[PDB]
Parts: structure tokens; C-alpha cells; sequence
RNA sequence: GAAAUUGUUGAAAGGGAAGGGCAUUUGAUCAGACAUGGUGUUUUGUGCCCUCUGCUCCUUGUGGGUAGGGGAAUCUCGCAU
RNA sequence: GCCCUGAAAAUGGAUGGCGCUCAAGCGUGUUACCUAUACUCUACCGUCAGGGUUGAUAUGAUGCCCUGACGAGUAGGCAGG
RNA sequence: AGCGAAACCACAGCCAAGGGAACGGGCUUGGCAGAAUCAGCGGGG
RNA sequence: GCUCCACACAGAUGGAUACGAAUAAGGCGUCCUUGUGGCGUCGCUGAACCAUAGCAGGCUAGCAACGGUGCACUUGGCGGAAAGGCCUUGGGUGCUUGCUGGCGAAUUGCAAUGCGUGGGGAUAAAUCAUUUGUAUACGACUUAGA
């Protein structure tokens, strides 16, 4: 198939998308996850909201710092969500989440490379049409994450710097998409085509 | 992909033919009695001289269920 | 021989119970008898214990890998009873037979046609 | 020529080919960090008073090379 | 010149077993590309190769092998049994089997 | 090779087992003169003996940081039977014609004796350190 | 001169437990024929073989032990080449 | 019928967890698949039952076979080692 | 710096919940967890 | 670390094949009246695309192109989110299956994939020991000394 399947959030339930990245690993399929912030879930925000700082209140008595640690960061958030199904603890687990990497935004060496989808869990394609969702990034700040921007912004960049690439790409294809029109039609191709190709 | 095979003397050789008790002398000139009462016939098909001496491989989605040979 | 290939049945040793945990407690095998012991009341995870169905293939019983019939050999009379079976039983030479004695037993042996399951014992070159 | 009785080497035999001068030997040692030339290497002998010694002595002078 | 590759690359999924109980004997094995039981009965009974290096030369390689057969469907997914004459060894679990194409039908 | 080693062993010693265990450790393995000088050095309460095993109630001191170590103590005792042997076997390495200067305890070694009493054995050995090598073309 | 138990060395394992059972992997390691013919022909050379002459122990022919000569141009009867 | 309400506190807390919302929830239907020491079949062990076998069998008739069924077990009983 | 016990000892000792039976300490589901060690409270069993 | 000697040697097998946003919408192409603009067209799976023939890929003869591509160099530019890569200019040198050739393959016998040590030498620094007290149960911490 392909080593590294650098996947992409962006319109994901964060559940479902989770569940196969995780079979995924368990099989031995280094994945990586990107734009984290753009996952999304299930129901309005005031909702996840809460079924979170509850989670959030959770934490230890007597020592409140060695116990379920409340972590912000989308990434994470969605991390968690995962070494979740996973018998995390056992060197099969643990020799999983090894294969795994959750970044927000979509740094290098990623940017310069494919992503795709994960059907079987986009917003757009399983959430009957007009429903509530909510969106992490809101979610995570709501809550503590301190940097929404940063990405945000030192995304645009990105965005950009890219869009500009294309381009340059759609230019050339064309040509292409040109010369092998004409130079289509002699002979050679014909035959081809017979075949189909 | 199937050739013509009539034109070939093959009674020759039964199970007998490959006993073994540097190459024997006796074995190589019937290769090439064989081989050009053959190349002739695979001459008249395009292509077929370069098919054969080329290696046959898998390659990336060729799921060898659907395949066809 | 054109033996039958030798089933098994049971390779592992019979261990007891907790023989691994105290060193007084040996490896030779005894029941369990009490009875709020889970090894005597065969529940899953727990050790096997010896039963009659690992009982071997009559056949086959007796036989060594080389598909012979172990015999003790003591000297060259003893031996020579086996002058009819050579297809059957090993001459296996009994330990305490010197090396002065071995020596001759081998001699009787390889003219005979026995495997002696126990050559170069005690001896060298 | 060398035998073995068990996967241990044991004898050691040096019979000289016509008329036949011929020895036998029983190694105990054997081991295995010098890593050695293909230089040719220097003889020494030590202690050999007996004449069944300078016969032995008589072996090895001969057996190994004159060359180093 | 790119490919000498004449087999299918599946990976071996577990041991077959219960919620509890595994049985080692039999290997579950993802094949690629390939989806049904229809698709699967294809690969039925073709000779499996894992393959691995190991620290040791042995016979002029350090390059190691264990073989077995495919030999019925698993649900539906194409998961496919497979036995091989020692067991695949379990740390294995997520690692790619070479599965090949003799003996043919075709 | 016994043809460069010599040994020195002492027996059913009124010494404290467990001290001895620690000051033999902590010389294991040295070349003979620093070896010496080092347990100079603990007699002067200059390095400390970095006990490992049996050590509890130890007062931590920086001369244990030389190790590894936050535990250490100014055994007297012991030493004083360590480097009564260490002198032994250097006696008996001059006897075997040995250089002195390239020595070093390979093995030393010990364990209980019959006994309320708890005394202990003692052998250290001791060999010369081989080096010296070169080549053609 | 056992076992507990103790030291040294070497290997291995160790993220708030270890030892057990099923199964394999890797590492280290141990085995692993003083096995060497079988058959059918062919040179010769010998003997318990052919043949000349016997001598002796005993129980029933369907016997046993052992000398002296000669001879392979018949003989595979045995055994070596 | 589903849904909210139809009160319950006090160490953080559990449809088992994660998580799920045209479900991975509810109701129902259809098929496919997963697996027990269960059932089927074959081999093996043992036990029980029924037998075979002598002018004697190319192995101890206290042998050597043929057929079929059966196999949890404490106190306790019987038997072979 | 030396000398130097004894009592005691199935085995280990992290939380949370569930484990029907005034039974949780090994089990189930989680949170978690980095070697090594010294000084407090008078804290619980 | 530099230098001198002595030794030691969780699963690659054609290619991770770069827009963003929407999804009661979108690409892609074209005309410009430069727009939430028109006309054209695509999608209904990557089943694609690009690579893909040569002893596990040899040794040699031309034709046609003036391209494709490998390799160390060289010019310039880009990339800071985890840049640690991505492009380009110039020349050299291979290869070219774009086209046609000329040789070799056996017997492998009918399957069993086929960069650390242990000592030296030179030199950077830390620790111990000493000194100070802003620190101190002990440590640790702070100072000072060719």
C-alpha cells in the first residue's frame, strides 16, 4: 500500500475516525495524524463541553498531581480518545502508539506531502444532514489549549506557500494534458486504446 | 497466448532423457534442433520474441484474484 | 525397521503441583488430594495431570527414535539372545560394565548386527 | 594425521613417508587475540637431554619451517 | 527491473481464539487488496512464507524462513487461516507474510 | 596464565563479613599502586568506600559522588586486612619474578567462615597486565 | 561431601510484584554412523572341495570327530584376490 | 412509541473502557460470520461386554486375536503396578 | 571508628470503580508507572 | 573529542502519487462585460496516475533524436512549525527498451526467501581536597584560589 499513511482530521468524528487509526497500528500501519484541531465530534459545543471537565474534574484526591492528567492540546485530546482502544499497557499496545503521531496544524515534513481521508467518518457522510457538531479547536480552548492561533495563523502561512505551488502544478499539467492530447490520435495511442489506456 | 507446436520433434525425449549416473555435448545440439524449428513460429506474432525474454512480475494492484492470464 | 511414525502424545514432563515454588517439594509426581485444591478439580490455566488417555500407542510403546526396543545388556551370553531380534531391540550395555569388558561386548555386537544404543561408553582412541 | 574419539580433537600423528620414523601424540590443551602475520615464524626448543628428546627435538626441527 | 515480486504481501494478524482462549495453531492472515470469501478462495491452500533476518549466519545467510498454508476463510473480510510447521511466533502479530503462487490452479 | 599471577589468600578472619565484601569490591580490578594508594587515602578519611550492598544507616558524603554513589563509610578495620594481603601478594609476585609496576587484582573474592562469632575468608589474586606488540609488512 | 545459605565471575531480565500452563521466536548450548555394503557374472589361488587310503566315539541313519597322499585341464562346494 | 420532568447529596467514577448520534442507541426483519472439554468423523489409550483360536498357532491359551459400546467424581469400595 | 543481637517472617505491598454473602490483598475495567537513597509527621492499617 | 598501538563486525523489497474551502455544492477548461459573471466539461472510487522488457538485469554494432534519466561537481534561489529539504544554472561522465541488432544464460538437474573495545600521548573541563556563607539535619547550594 504506501509506508505512512499521513492521515488529516479536518471533517473527522473524533471517535470513529479514532477507532481505525487505531486497527490500523494493531495491524502495523504507521499512521500520522494532521490538523487536529480541524476533528470534529458529535452534538452541540455546550455538550462536549461538558462530557469534558467532568472528565476534567475526575483527578486524584490526596495528590492531586499524580493522577488522570487533564491534557489540552487537541492532538492529545484526540490521542487519549485513541490509546483508548488499544490494550495500551502491553507491549502490542504500547509497541502501538509507537507507530502513532497526532500534530496540529500540519508541519513539515507533512506539508510537502499527500494526505487522505478516512470515509467511513466525515461530518459530510454520516451525520444526518443539519446536525449538531461540534469542532475541537473551539473545544480544546473552551478549556485551556494557548495557541488556537498560533496554528491559526502560522497556518494561513501554509495554506498559502502551497495554493501558490499548486498553481505552478495546474500550469503545468495542462501543457501536458495538452501535448499528450495532440500527440494523441496517431497510430500508437490508437492501438493502445483498443486495449484501453 | 498459445504458439505453434506441430512443426517440433519432441518424441525424443521421455523420462529416460534425464539421467545423470561440463555440459553434455549430446544435449545442446538438440536444444538448437528444437529452438529453430521454433524461433520461426513465434516470429510471425508481434512482440512475442521481446514477451518471452522478459520477466514476469507483480506489480503494485495487481491482485492476482481478479488477474487474468 | 519400516516402523509407524511414533506418536507422542505428552512430551512435557509430569511435574507436581508447586514443585517449582518450594524446594522441599519435589518434581516427582504426586495427586492432589485436598479437596478445595483447584489442580485436582482440573480448572483451566492449571497444570495437567497424568491420565490414562496419554497412554501410548501399543505398537509403538517401548520404541526409541531409532524404532528399537530398549534391552540391558550385562555380558556377551546376555547379548547373544538377541541373535533373532536385531530389528527389534538395542543393545543397550549396562552401566557399571567396565571399560576391560565393554570393549568385548562391542566386538559381539557389531558382528551380530545389534545397535547398541550406548557406544563410545568409557571408551576412547 | 589427526583424529577425534569425541567432538574433541586427540590425537596427533607424524610418520615420516619413506622408511618411517613415526610418532604419536595425545593434546590436552586447546583455546581461543594475536591475529598473526604471514610472516614465517622462529623455532625454539627447551630441555631435551635424553636421547629420546633430541628424537622428538629431531621431529619438530624438521616438521615446521627452516625458512624464518 | 523494479519488482522480482511473485507473491501477495498479507500480514499476520493474531493467533485464531475466543475473547479468552487463543489456539496458536492457526494464524489469521490479511491478504492484500483482497476483500470477500470469493476473493479469498483464490489464495486457498498456496504456500506462505514469513520471512525475517536473525542475528546469526547459518547457511551462508543470515536470512531466515518459515513456511505454512492457507487453509480456509475467516468472516468475511478475507482474513484468511493459515497453518505453518513451527508457529508464526505471536511478537509477529502486524508483520508482513509473503504469500505466493504455486501450487496454481491456474 | 598462572605463569602470571599470584595469589595471597587469608583465612577465618575476625572481621566484620560484610565490611570486607565492600572494601574488596571497591578495589576489584585495579592497577596494584592505585590500588595501594587508595587505601592510604581511606585511612586519611580522604576517599570514602562506596558501600552498595549493606548500607543501611550510611551518612551520605560526597567523596561517594567519586562512584557513583551517595552512600560511603571510612572502613578501618578491613582495609587494614585488605592491604595486609595486597602487601602479601605483592611479596609473593616478587618471589615469582613478576613486574610490579603493570599489576593489577584480577579476582578478589570473599565469603563467610564457620562461626556468636562471624568470620570470613579472603583471597585476592593478583596478574600482570599484558600489553607490549608490533607488526611487519 | 547433598540441600538450604553465601561470595566471586559470566549470561539474561527488571516503568508500583515474581514464579505456573499452551505456543513459538531469538541467544547460548548439546546431540547427530571405527555406517560402507548388497547381488549377478569372470580370472586365478587355496580348504572342511573332488578323489585315493584311513583311524575313532557311539545309536540307526538322515550320524559325529580327526590323519596321510595327489589334483584342478570343471567347479562356485566354501573362502580370499 | 420515543424524548425532557417525573428529587439525591457529600474522597475523583464509570453502558466494563474508549467512544457512539441517517449510531456503534431503540423496535423489527433478513442473511453472512465468530467460537466451547457440546455434536459428527478418524486414530490412540484404558475399561466393560460379546466372541474366535488344539490331531496346536511362524511369541508365555494366566498367550495371540475379532466386534461393539463407554470414559466427571468427595466419603467409600474393588483391582493392577 | 570497633563490637553486635532478638522478636518476627506463605508471598508481595500505588490509587478508582465493580467484584451478590457485615471478604477484599492477588481477579475485571480504568488511571497510571523509570533505576538508586536519606530526613520529617506521629498520618492510616 | 584528536592522535598512536592491539584487537573486535514490532518487520525495506516499484513510487508517502503536496491546493484550499464547500458538500442544499464543487473542481477543470475558455471568453472577458473582471464578476456570488457567462459558455463548455468532469465526478457515480486509487480498478487511477507515474514508473514498469535486459546474468537480481551482462558484453558489443548501428539508426533516429537533441529529448528522458543516473552520478559526483558548480551557479543562483527557496524552506524556522519539528526549517535539516526542495528546486534551478553550467559542464563532465554513464545509461537509454525510441528503433534495429549481434552474443551469453543450461548441470542450481521437478518445489525448499537466495561501526565498538584497552591501553598509552597531546588538551578541553568537571569532581574531590581547600576557602567563603546569601545556603545547610546530612547531602545539595553559593563563593575564592596557578
Amino acid at each position: 500500500v504506501e509506508p505512512v499513511v499521513v492521515i488529516d482530521g479536518k471533517g473527522h468524528l473524533v471517535g470513529r475516525l479514532a477507532s481505525v487509526v487505531a486497527k490500523q497500528l494493531l495491524n502495523g500501519q504507521k499512521i500520522v495524524v494532521v490538523r487536529a484541531e480541524e476533528l470534529n465530534i458529535s452534538g452541540e459545543f455546550f455538550r462536549n463541553k461538558l462530557k469534558y471537565h467532568d472528565f476534567l474534574r475526575k483527578a486524584t484526591a490526596f495528590n492531586k498531581t499524580r493522577g488522570p492528567f487533564h491534557f489540552r492540546a487537541p492532538s492529545r485530546i484526540f490521542y487519549k480518545a485513541l490509546r483508548g482502544m488499544v490494550s495500551h499497557k502491553t507491549a502490542r499496545g504500547k509497541a502501538a502508539l509507537e507507530r502513532l503521531k497526532v500534530f496540529e496544524g500540519i508541519p513539515p515534513p507533512y506539508d510537502k506531502k499527500k494526505r487522505v481521508v478516512v470515509p467511513q467518518a466525515l461530518r459530510v457522510l454520516r451525520l444526518k444532514p443539519g446536525r449538531k457538531y461540534t469542532t475541537l479547536g473551539k473545544l480544546s480552548t473552551s478549556v485551556g489549549w494557548k495557541y488556537e492561533d498560533v496554528v491559526a495563523k502560522l497556518e494561513a502561512k501554509r495554506k498559502v506557500s502551497s495554493a501558490e505551488y499548486y498553481a505552478k502544478k495546474r500550469a503545468f499539467t495542462k501543457k501536458v494534458a495538452s501535448a499528450n492530447a495532440t500527440a494523441a490520435e496517431s497510430d500508437v495511442a490508437k492501438q493502445l486504446a483498443a486495449l484501453g489506456y | 497466448t498459445k504458439v505453434s507446436v506441430e512443426g517440433v520433434n519432441v518424441e525424443k525425449f521421455n523420462v529416460e532423457y534425464f539421467a545423470k549416473e561440463e555440459i553434455k555435448a549430446e544435449r545442446v545440439e538438440d536444444q538448437k534442433v528444437v529452438d529453430k524449428a521454433l524461433i520461426a513460429e513465434i516470429k510471425k506474432t508481434p512482440l512475442l520474441k521481446q514477451y518471452l525474454s522478459a520477466s514476469f512480475s507483480l506489480k503494485n494492484g495487481d491482485k492476482p484474484h481478479m488477474l487474468k492470464f | 525397521l519400516p516402523h509407524p511414525k511414533i506418536v507422542k502424545k505428552h512430551t512435557k514432563k509430569f511435574k507436581r503441583h508447586h514443585s517449582d515454588r518450594y524446594h522441599r517439594v519435589a518434581e516427582n509426581w504426586r495427586k492432589q488430594k485436598g479437596i478445595d485444591s483447584v489442580v485436582r478439580r482440573r480448572f483451566r490455566g492449571n497444570i495437567s495431570q497424568p491420565k490414562i488417555g496419554y497412554g501410548s500407542n501399543k505398537k509403538t510403546k517401548f520404541l526409541s527414535p531409532s524404532g528399537h526396543k530398549t534391552f540391558l545388556v550385562a555380558n556377551v551370553k546376555d547379548l547373544e539372545t538377541l541373535t533373532m531380534h536385531t530389528k527389534t531391540y538395542a543393545a543397550e550395555i549396562a552401566h557399571n560394565i567396565s571399560a576391560k569388558n565393554r570393549v568385548v561386548i562391542l566386538a559381539r555386537a557389531k558382528a551380530l548386527g545389534i545397535k547398541v544404543t550406548n557406544p563410545k561408553g568409557r571408551l576412547a582412541l | 594425521i589427526i583424529n577425534e574419539d569425541k567432538k574433541k580433537v586427540t590425537g596427533l600423528t607424524f610418520i615420516h613417508l619413506p622408511e618411517g620414523p613415526t610418532f604419536y601424540f595425545k593434546l590436552s590443551s586447546f583455546v581461543e587475540h594475536g591475529r598473526p602475520t604471514s610472516h614465517i615464524p622462529e623455532l625454539i626448543l627447551n630441555n631435551f637431554q635424553t636421547r629420546l628428546g633430541q628424537t622428538v627435538g629431531r621431529l619438530f626441527q624438521s616438521i615446521l619451517p627452516q625458512n624464518p | 527491473a523494479e519488482s522480482h515480486r511473485l507473491y501477495v504481501k498479507g500480514k499476520h494478524l493474531s493467533y485464531q481464539r475466543s475473547k479468552r482462549v487463543n489456539n496458536p495453531n492457526v494464524s489469521l492472515i490479511k491478504i492484500e487488496g483482497v476483500a470477500t470469501p470469493q476473493d479469498a478462495q483464490f489464495y486457498l491452500g498456496k504456500r506462505i512464507a514469513y520471512v525475517y533476518r536473525a542475528s546469526k549466519e547459518v547457511r551462508g545467510s543470515k536470512i531466515r524462513v518459515m513456511w505454512g498454508k492457507v487453509t480456509r476463510t475467516h468472516g468475511n473480510s478475507g482474513v484468511v487461516r493459515a497453518t505453518f510447521r513451527n508457529n508464526l511466533p505471536a511478537k509477529t502479530f502486524g508483520a508482513s507474510v509473503r504469500i505466493f503462487l504455486y501450487p496454481s490452479n491456474i | 596464565n598462572p605463569a602470571k599471577s599470584a595469589s595471597a589468600r587469608g583465612s577465618y578472619l575476625r572481621v566484620s563479613f560484610k565490611n570486607t565484601r565492600e572494601t574488596a569490591q571497591a578495589i576489584n580490578g585495579w592497577e596494584l599502586t592505585k590500588a595501594q594508594k587508595y587505601l592510604e587515602q581511606v585511612l586519611d578519611h580522604q576517599r570514602a568506600i562506596p558501600f552498595r550492598r549493606f548500607n543501611s544507616s550510611i551518612g551520605r558524603t560526597a567523596q561517594g559522588k567519586e562512584f557513583g554513589v551517595t552512600k560511603a563509610r571510612w572502613p578501618a578495620k578491613s582495609v587494614k586486612f585488605v592491604q595486609g594481603l595486597l602487601q602479601n601478594a605483592a611479596a609473593n609476585a616478587e618471589a615469582k619474578g613478576l613486574d610490579a609496576t603493570k599489576l593489577y587484582v584480577s579476582h578478589i573474592q570473599v565469603n563467610q567462615a564457620p562461626k556468636e562469632s562471624s568470620p570470613s575468608h579472603i583471597e585476592l589474586v593478583v596478574t600482570e597486565k599484558e600489553e607490549a606488540v608490533a607488526k611487519a609488512a
